[PDB]
RNA sequence: AGGGGAUCGAAGAUGAUCAGAUACCGUCGUAGUCUUAACCAUAAACUAUGCCGACUAGGGAUCGGGUGGUGUUUUGACCCACUCGGCACCUUACGAGAAAUCAAAGUCUUUGGGUUCUGGGGGGAGUAUGGUCGCAAGGCUGAAACUUAAAGGAAUUG
C-alpha cells in the first residue's frame, strides 16, 4: 500500500506552516530544502517527507486545505472578514408588517413607518 | 428479563387478535405480531420489456401490475433477510429504511 | 372514595413545597383543616391563607415559604395518654428542640407543648417540622 | 514543590483564602488536593479494607486491587475515597488524594440542653447507597458511638461523640455501608432548622474580591 | 424433565393407583 | 432603576423588526409563554420586542459586572453565529469559542483548552448543549438567545428572539456588544448611534 | 395504603391473620406440633 | 446555634436560594450566584457594586431559573414590564 | 345424545433420511373441527403489575362528545383554538429501584388516605391421606418422615 504514516504527515505539515514561501512544486528542490530546514535520520524518510510536501503544495494551488494554515492565507482571510456593504440590508429600501405585528408597535407606543398587508395560512 | 415494551406485537386495549398463516412455513401467528410486506411488481420483468413492446398488437399499452400482501412468522422473517437482529439502542427505532 | 380530607390537604402542601411552589390550593375546606393551619401558621411554617366560598365546602389557598419540611397525619387517630406523648414525639420528630405533634383534646386542637402546659391529652392528628 | 493550575489554587497559596469555611460557604469546586491539606494540615488517614477484583481475558484472570480510605480531622471534616490500581501501594496512595478532594463539613448540635460544647448530631439523617441504609439519631452524653466497627471509625474521625445508628440492607458490602454513612453525615447541613430561618446577606465571592490575584 | 411431561407422568401414575386400590374397596 | 434614556428608541425598533427578530417558532413551551404577544393566523407567534430589549439590557449589566473581560466566554456551534461571536469577542474582551466545543473545557484542568469563566453566553441551547451541561458542574452562570420553543434547563437570562434567521442572530450579538461598551464607558453618549454597521455580524455564505 | 387494615376497630383481622402466618416459620411449626416427642429418637432429652 | 453563654459554636452558616429559601449546601455544584451592576447617573456601571442573587441547583435544573430572576429583578426595579403575577 | 361431515387432522397406515427414526419431511386417514340440548371450570386466562381517592414534569399524534371561528371547498367534509372521557406514544429524573427499568413500580427510616388477597431457603410436593364437586378425564382444600448449603434475580469481562 501507499498510505503514509503519521510521522510523515505531521512532518510535512510542520514544514508548510513555517516555510511556505520557499517550497516549490518540484520534488528535487524540496528534497534539498528539507536538508537545510529539518534534521532527518535517513535518505528514505527524507524522500517521503519531501514527496508529501510537494503533494500538498499542489493541493494549496487549487484551493485551501483543512488542517494547514500559513502566514499568507491567514492574512488574506482576515482581510475579507472586514467586509461590510455600502448600505445595510436592514436599512430601508422603501417597513411591512403583519396586522398582529402592528398591534405590538401600538402597545409599546413607538411611532414608525408601518405598512400593513394581509396574511393567512 | 423483559426484552421489549410492546411484547413483540402490537396489542393494547385488546383481548384477542385473530391469526394468519405464514406464507413460507404455514404457521399461525397473530395478525398484530406478523411481519407484513407488500410486493408490487410489473407483470413483465424489466429484462423482457423491450420484446413485449415490440410484440404488442397495440401502441401505448400500459404494463399491468401484480399486487400481494405477504405474512411472515418471526422464524421465516429472520431467515429470508426481511428483518435482522438489531442492537439494543437500535431496536427502539420504528422508521423504515 | 375520599376518606380523610386532612390527609389530602397536607399531602398537597407537602408536594408543592417539595417542588418549590410558593402557594397551593387545597380542596375541600374543613374546620379541622383551618385549625391545623393556624398552628402551622402560629410558628411561622406556612404564612397567610384565604378561604374561597363556593357553597360546596369551599376551597383554600395557602401561601408557603421554604421552611416546611414535612407535614402529615397519623391515621387512625390513636388515643394518647398523657405520658405517652414522650414516645410519640421521640418517634416522629427530628430532634427535641424543634418540631410539633398536633393532637385534638377537649381544650381544642393544640400542639403537644401547649398540651403539657394545660395538662390535657386526647387523640393524635398529625405533625409538623 | 507546587505550581497551581486553577484560580482557587492560586489564591489559596497566596494566602487570600485562609480557612476552609469560605470554600464550603461559596461551594467552590476543589480540584487540587494541595488546597485541602494547606487549609487542614491536621488530617489523619485510614485504610478500611483492601479487596481483589478480577476480569476475564483469553489468557486468564486479570487481577487488580481496590482500596477504601477515610481522612478526617476529628473536628468536623471528613472525606471518603476509593481507588483501583494494579499494585496495592498505589491504590492506597491515590485513595488518599480522592478522599481529600471530597472533604465535607458536619453539623454537631445538642441532644438536650445547650450546656457545654456540641456532642452529637443536630437532627436525624438517613443515607442510601445500593441497598444499604444508614440512619443516625442523637444520643445523650456518655452513650458513645453505637455503631459497627467500620462506621465507628468514620464518625470518630468526624468529631461526633454520642450517636445512635440503625442500618438496614446488605451491610456486608463494606463499600456501600461506608458510602451510605458518608452521605448521611453530610446531609446534616442540608436540613433547615428554625434557628437558621434568619435572612443573611449574600457574601461577595472571594474569586471576585481578589480578582487580580486569581488571574496569575 | 420438562415440567409439562412430569405433570402428565404423575397423572398417569395416580390413575393406576386409583384402580389397584379399587380391587380392595 | 434605569434612567429613562434606556427605553426602546424608535431607531432600535426599526432594526429589530427589519431583521425579523419578532417572528417566533410555530411551537411554544410553557416556560416561554410570558415572552409571546399574540398568535398570528398560520400559527406564527409574534415575540414581544419590548421584553426582548428589556432583557437585553439586564444581560448587558451582568456582563459588565465581571471585572476581568477575558472571563466572559461566548459559544456558538452553528454557522450563522460564529462570525458574530468572533467580533463580539473583538470589540469587547470576551474569549470566544467558535466552532466545535471540546468536551472537558470547563472540567478537565490539564487540557490545553481549559477555560474557567465567570459567565457564558450561548447562541442556541439546543445545539450548544455540551457547554451548558458542563456549566452546571463548576457553578458558571449561563445566558442564552432563546426562541419560544428552545429548552430552558440551566439557563438564567434568556434573550427572546428569532434564532432561525440570519439577520436576527447577528443583530442580537451586535446589540449586546454596544450595551456592554456603553456601560463601561468605551462609548461616550448613549443618545448617538454606533459607528459600526450590524452587517459586520452576519454570516457570509460563500 | 399498604395491604393491611389500619382502623382502630380492625384488631381482630390483625390477630387472626398473623396467627395464620406463624405456621410458615420452621421453629413455630415444630414446637406446637410437638414433633420432638414423636419423631426425635431422644424424645426431647439432652442425652440418652 | 449558640451555647449556654451566647457563643456561636457553628462552623459556618450557609446561604439560601432566593427563589425558594432552601439551604445551598457545600457541594451543590449546579448552583450559581449572579451579580447585577448598578448604574450611575450618566448611565455607566459603578465599579464593584452589585445587586446579588443566588439560585439553587434544583431551581436551575427544572428550568424555573429564568422566571424566578424575572420576578426578583422586577421587584428590585431592574426591570419594568417583564413579569406579571397573574398567569 | 341428535344433525352436519367440504377442509385440516391426536390415533392409525404408509414412502424416505438414519446406526436406529415406533420423530421432524411426503401421501392417506378415524375422533375432532361446525350447530342444538346438557356437563367440565381450566391456560404464559399476562400488563407475569388488585380496587376506590388526592397530589406531583415537559411534547406531539388519534377515537367519541361539546363550545368558539358565518374560518374554506361543494355545518355534511375539512381547517384553527379550547375542554371533558378513553387507547396509547416521545423526551427527562425532582423521585424510586439490586438493577433491567418505571409518570407509576413516585409523594415509604422525614416510615400511618380506605380496603381485600397472597409469601417466608431449595427439594420431597401440588405428592399421600380425609372431605366435597364431576358420567369420566379430573377440579377446590392439602400434610408428614426424610434430604440438603446452597437453588435463584439483574447486569459485567471473557
Amino acid at each position: 500500500g501507499r498510505v503514509r504514516t503519521k510521522t510523515v504527515k505531521r512532518a510535512s505539515k510542520a514544514l508548510i506552516e513555517r516555510y511556505y514561501p520557499k517550497l516549490t512544486l518540484d520534488f528535487q528542490t524540496n528534497k534539498r530544502l528539507c536538508d537545510e530546514i529539518a534534521t532527518i535520520q535517513s535518505k528514505r524518510l527524507r524522500n517521503k517527507i519531501a514527496g508529501y510536501t510537494t503533494h500538498l503544495m499542489k493541493r494549496i494551488q487549487k484551493g485551501p486545505v483543512r488542517g494547514i494554515s500559513f502566514k499568507l492565507q491567514e492574512e488574506e482571510r482576515e482581510r475579507k472578514d472586514q467586509y461590510v456593504p455600502e448600505v445595510s440590508a436592514l436599512d430601508l429600501s422603501r417597513l411591512n408588517v403583519d396586522n398582529q405585528t402592528s398591534d405590538l408597535v401600538k402597545s409599546l407606543g413607538l411611532k414608525l413607518p408601518l405598512s400593513v398587508i394581509n396574511v393567512s395560512a | 428479563p423483559k426484552k421489549r415494551a410492546s411484547n413483540g406485537r402490537n396489542k393494547k386495549g385488546r383481548g384477542h387478535v385473530k391469526p394468519v398463516r405464514c406464507v413460507n412455513c404455514s404457521k399461525s401467528i397473530p395478525k398484530d405480531k406478523a411481519i407484513k410486506r407488500m410486493a408490487i411488481r410489473n407483470i413483465v420483468e424489466a429484462a423482457a420489456v423491450r420484446d413485449l413492446s415490440e410484440a404488442s398488437v397495440y401502441p401505448e399499452y400500459a404494463l399491468p401490475k401484480t399486487y400481494n400482501k405477504l405474512h411472515y412468522c418471526v422464524s421465516c422473517a429472520i431467515h429470508a433477510r426481511i428483518v435482522r437482529v438489531r442492537s439494543r439502542e437500535d431496536r427502539k427505532n420504528r422508521a423504515p429504511p | 372514595t375520599r376518606s380523610s380530607v386532612l390527609a389530602d390537604a397536607l399531602n398537597a402542601i407537602n408536594n408543592a413545597e417539595k417542588t418549590g411552589k410558593r402557594q397551593v390550593l387545597i380542596r375541600p375546606s374543613s374546620k379541622v383543616i383551618i385549625k391545623f393551619l393556624q398552628v402551622m401558621q402560629k410558628h411561622g411554617y406556612i404564612g397567610e391563607f384565604e378561604y374561597i366560598d363556593d357553597h360546596r365546602s369551599g376551597k383554600i389557598v395557602v401561601q408557603l415559604n421554604g421552611r416546611l419540611n414535612k407535614c402529615g397525619v397519623i391515621s387512625p387517630r390513636f388515643n394518647v395518654k398523657i405520658g405517652d406523648i414522650e414516645k410519640w414525639t421521640a418517634n416522629l420528630l427530628p430532634a427535641r428542640q424543634f418540631g410539633y405533634v398536633i393532637l385534638t383534646t377537649s381544650a381544642g386542637i393544640m400542639d403537644h407543648e401547649e398540651a403539657r402546659r394545660k395538662h390535657v391529652s386526647g387523640k393524635i392528628l398529625g405533625f409538623v417540622y | 514543590g507546587w505550581v497551581p493550575v486553577t484560580k482557587l489554587g492560586r489564591l489559596v497559596k497566596a494566602g487570600k483564602i485562609t480557612t476552609i469555611e469560605e470554600i464550603f460557604l461559596h461551594s467552590l469546586p476543589v480540584k487540587e488536593f494541595q488546597i485541602i491539606d494547606t487549609l487542614l494540615p491536621g488530617l489523619q488517614d485510614e485504610v478500611m479494607n483492601i479487596k481483589p477484583v478480577q476480569k476475564q481475558t483469553r489468557a486468564g484472570q486479570r487481577t487488580r486491587f481496590k482500596a477504601v480510605v477515610v481522612v478526617g480531622d476529628s473536628n468536623g471534616h471528613v472525606g471518603l475515597g476509593i481507588k483501583t490500581a494494579k499494585e496495592v501501594a498505589g491504590a492506597i496512595r491515590a485513595g488518599i488524594i480522592i478522599a481529600k478532594l471530597s472533604v465535607i463539613p458536619i453539623r454537631r448540635g445538642y441532644w438536650g440542653t445547650n450546656l457545654g460544647q456540641p456532642h452529637s448530631l443536630a437532627t436525624k439523617t438517613t443515607g442510601k447507597c445500593g441497598s444499604v441504609t444508614v440512619r443516625l439519631i442523637p444520643a445523650p452524653r456518655g452513650s458513645g458511638i453505637v455503631a459497627s466497627p467500620a462506621v465507628k471509625k468514620l464518625l470518630q474521625l468526624a468529631g461526633v461523640e454520642d450517636v445512635y445508628t440503625q442500618s438496614n440492607g446488605k451491610t456486608r458490602t463494606l463499600e456501600n455501608t461506608l458510602k451510605a454513612a458518608f452521605v448521611a453525615i453530610g446531609n446534616t447541613y442540608g436540613f433547615l432548622t428554625p434557628n437558621l430561618w434568619a435572612e443573611q446577606p449574600l457574601p461577595v465571592s472571594p474569586l471576585d474580591i481578589y480578582s487580580d490575584e486569581a488571574s496569575a | 424433565m420438562r415440567a409439562k411431561w412430569r405433570k402428565k407422568r404423575t397423572r398417569r401414575l395416580k390413575r393406576k393407583r386409583r384402580k389397584v386400590r379399587a380391587r380392595s374397596k | 432603576s434605569l434612567p429613562a434614556t434606556f427605553d426602546l428608541t424608535p431607531e432600535d425598533a426599526q432594526l429589530l423588526l427589519a431583521a425579523n427578530t419578532h417572528l417566533g417558532a410555530r411551537n411554544v413551551q410553557v416556560h416561554q409563554e410570558p415572552y409571546v404577544f399574540n398568535a398570528r393566523p398560520d400559527g406564527v407567534h409574534v415575540i414581544n420586542v419590548g421584553k426582548t430589549w428589556e432583557k437585553l439590557v439586564l444581560a448587558a449589566r451582568i456582563i459588565a459586572a465581571i471585572p476581568n473581560p477575558e472571563d466572559v466566554v461566548a459559544i456558538s456551534s452553528r454557522t450563522f453565529g460564529q462570525r458574530a461571536v468572533l467580533k463580539f469577542a473583538a470589540h469587547t474582551g470576551a474569549t470566544p469559542i467558535a466552532g466545535r466545543f471540546t468536551p472537558g473545557s470547563f472540567t478537565n484542568y490539564i487540557t490545553r483548552s481549559f477555560k474557567e469563566p465567570r459567565l457564558v453566553i450561548v447562541t442556541d441551547p439546543r445545539s450548544d448543549a455540551q457547554a451548558i451541561k458542563e456549566a452546571s458542574y463548576v457553578n458558571i452562570p449561563v445566558i442564552a438567545l432563546t426562541d419560544l420553543d428552545s429548552p430552558s434547563e440551566f439557563v438564567d437570562v434568556a434573550i427572546p428572539c428569532n434564532n432561525r434567521g440570519k439577520h436576527s442572530i447577528g443583530l442580537i450579538w451586535y446589540l449586546l456588544a454596544r450595551e456592554v461598551l456603553r456601560l463601561r464607558g468605551a462609548l461616550v453618549d448613549r443618545t448617538q448611534p454606533w459607528s459600526i454597521m450590524p452587517d459586520l455580524y452576519f454570516y457570509r455564505d460563500p | 395504603g399498604k395491604g393491611k387494615p389500619r382502623g382502630l376497630n380492625s384488631a381482630r383481622k390483625l390477630r387472626v391473620h398473623r396467627r395464620n402466618n406463624r405456621w410458615a416459620e420452621n421453629n413455630y411449626k415444630k414446637r406446637l406440633l410437638g414433633t420432638a416427642f414423636k419423631s426425635s429418637p431422644f424424645g426431647g432429652s439432652s442425652h440418652a | 446555634m449558640e451555647n449556654d453563654k451566647g457563643q456561636l459554636v457553628e462552623l459556618y452558616v450557609p446561604r439560601k436560594c432566593s427563589a425558594t429559601n432552601r439551604i445551598i449546601k457545600a457541594d451543590d455544584h449546579a448552583s450559581v450566584q449572579i451579580n447585577v451592576a448598578k448604574v450611575d447617573e450618566e448611565g455607566r456601571a459603578i465599579p464593584g457594586e452589585y445587586v446579588t442573587y443566588a439560585l439553587s441547583g434544583y431551581v436551575r435544573s427544572r428550568g424555573e431559573s429564568d422566571d424566578s430572576l424575572n420576578r426578583l429583578a422586577q421587584n428590585d426595579g431592574l426591570l419594568k414590564n417583564v413579569w406579571s403575577y397573574s398567569r
